[PDB]
RNA sequence: AGAGUGUAGCUUAACACAAAGCACCCAACUUACACUUAGGAGAUUCAAUUGACGCUCUGA
């Protein structure tokens, strides 16, 4: 029921626009985060 | 500022649409809180049933049954990835 | 009056209190790089606790970490029972929503904070010290 | 009447994936999405692309879609991690890997002298030995393999009293971190269990109520 | 297979003009919680006091 509780609503009314972008450093297992397509770190 | 999008118009069969879709939602989080509350308590009286019954077989074991344990505090779970790494 | 069988009927302050294997008290970290996420869990594990009659002392917040920053949301637990505390950290782990972590880390008594007592704690305090 | 020392260890393994999602919530998904959208305020992209897009063109006439474009090309050029690795076997009982959005339990199949049924893997206590220690030692003997289990709680989730000299068994819940499981074809008939399959296996009656002490998630 | 039985979670609420009152969930405020506001979902197991469908304990 992850998915369940990963539907949320934003309660911050003073904010910029988020996207869904995609995590993928090394690992290469994905995660869905909201960010100002791909994250790498070195 | 609020200069990006001043301008917020929406249709009414949006807003029926909306409105449907709240309804259900609140009835699908009833369910789901519903089912969770089930299980919850299905697994608390087996518990008291189990201690129960250990208690009439043996009044020697559930002494270190309910006994707290050190390596508790530090845990740590890892969360679900959406791609297998 | 005190003769009479109505004394003390206007006694209030008794049930006030204006001041078996317990754990201590559970400071529940969840981080994410997701802000909605976490405070949505938040959220979640305080009020699922209140639905199970467990005491949380605070909710509060600390200053976001820079790396992409992670956002952090501690919530306090205490009032465990042992067999009860099983089914709820099993009941914690199995909702998780995405990657968020899991820190059970215990309160110790080096890292205690004071809070700002108000008026009336405080000359309760005094008449008990006194 | 003495009783036959019996305590048995359940294994669980947490979902590697989310569960899918309902239409439902997707449609719901899509409506914050919209919400999202309306109510942000001055995001620096928009700026960075519609008004000087705006902007160039009117110099052009006395970009950042090129950018969307070529990240949404990398973004497909980076291959992704198959949800659906079930579809390969669809039949092996004996694979970590059989179910990766449920919670999966261990199952032996053994000969039993007097029954010949499926049993959650068991260990005989001795007075000396807890509980506890017995439950590693189910992890230890009879799993051959570097499993790491955190063992939750003593406090025992199920109990059975079954008869043909009495027999007890507790059940107690264990979480799986991280190992490694070396000779899946051993002579041990280890079966992994979601939530349906435990019902059939266990036909007896008082086995029956396993799913009773574990969540179906 | 026998016994005990029976309203959504609870209530010896239901004489009636009636299936009621607390519980529960979503949305707004709240970092939260709580309060408040705005909405949603709910039942007399079936047939004539009786008989049989669901539940708990006793047989293998």
């Amino acid at each position: 029921d992850s998915s369940r509780a990963s539907l949320t609503r934003v309660h911050r009314q003073a904010y910029a626009r988020l996207y869904p972008v995609l995590l993928v450093k090394q690992d290469g297992s994905t995660i869905h985060i909201r960010y100002r397509r791909m994250l790498a770190m070195p | 500022k609020a200069r990006e999008r001043p301008q917020v118009e929406l249709t009414f069969e949006e807003t029926e649409r909306r409105a449907l879709l709240l309804k259900k939602w609140s009835l699908y989080k009833q369910q789901e809180r519903k089912m969770e509350r089930d299980t919850i308590r299905a697994m608390l009286e087996a518990q008291q049933e189990a201690l129960e019954e250990l208690q009439l077989e043996s009044p020697k074991l559930h002494a270190e049954a309910i006994k707290r344990d050190p390596n508790l505090f530090p845990f740590e779970k890892e969360g679900p990835h959406y791609t297998p790494p | 009056y005190k003769t009479k069988p109505t004394h003390g009927i206007g006694k209030y302050k008794h049930l006030i209190k204006a001041e078996d294997y317990e754990y201590g008290v559970l400071n529940i970290h969840l981080t994410a790089y997701d802000m909605t996420l976490a405070e949505s869990y938040a959220q979640y594990v305080h009020n699922l606790c209140n639905s199970l009659s467990i005491k949380v002392e605070e909710s509060y917040a600390m200053p976001t970490k820079t790396i992409l920053t992670t956002h952090e949301r501690v919530v306090q637990i205490s009032g465990l029972s042992a067999t009860f505390a099983e089914i709820f950290l099993e009941i914690i782990q199995s909702s998780l929503p995405e990657g968020v972590r899991l820190s059970v880390k215990e309160h110790t008594e080096e890292d205690f904070k004071g809070r700002f007592k108000a008026r009336p704690e405080l000359e309760e305090l005094l008449a008990k010290l006194k | 009447s003495p009783w036959r020392l019996l305590g048995a260890l359940c294994l669980q393994r947490p979902p590697v994936v989310s569960k899918p999602l309902t239409p439902l919530q997707e449609e719901m998904a899509s409506l914050l999405q919209q919400i999202e959208i309306e109510r942000s305020l001055y995001s620096d992209h928009e700026l960075r692309a519609l008004d000087e897009n705006q902007r160039l063109a009117k110099k052009k006439a006395d970009l950042a879609q090129d950018l969307e474009d070529m990240w949404e090309q990398k973004f497909l050029q980076f291959k992704l991690g198959a949800r659906i690795t079930e579809a390969d076997e669809k039949n092996d009982r004996t694979s970590l890997n059989r179910k990766l959005d449920r919670n999966l339990v261990l199952l032996v199949r053994e000969k039993f002298g007097d029954q010949d049924v499926w049993i959650l893997p068991q260990a005989e206590w001795q007075p000396g030995e807890t509980l506890r220690g017995t439950a590693e030692r189910t992890l230890a003997t009879l799993s051959e393999n570097n499993m790491e289990a955190k063992f939750l709680g003593n406090a025992p989730c199920g109990h059975y009293t079954f008869k043909f000299l009495g027999a007890k068994v507790f059940f107690f819940k264990a979480l799986l971190l991280t190992g490694d499981f070396s000779q899946a074809g051993n002579k041990g008939h280890h079966v992994w269990v979601t939530k349906d399959e435990l019902g059939d296996y266990l036909k007896p009656k008082y086995l029956a109520q396993v799913r009773r002490f574990v969540s179906d998630l």
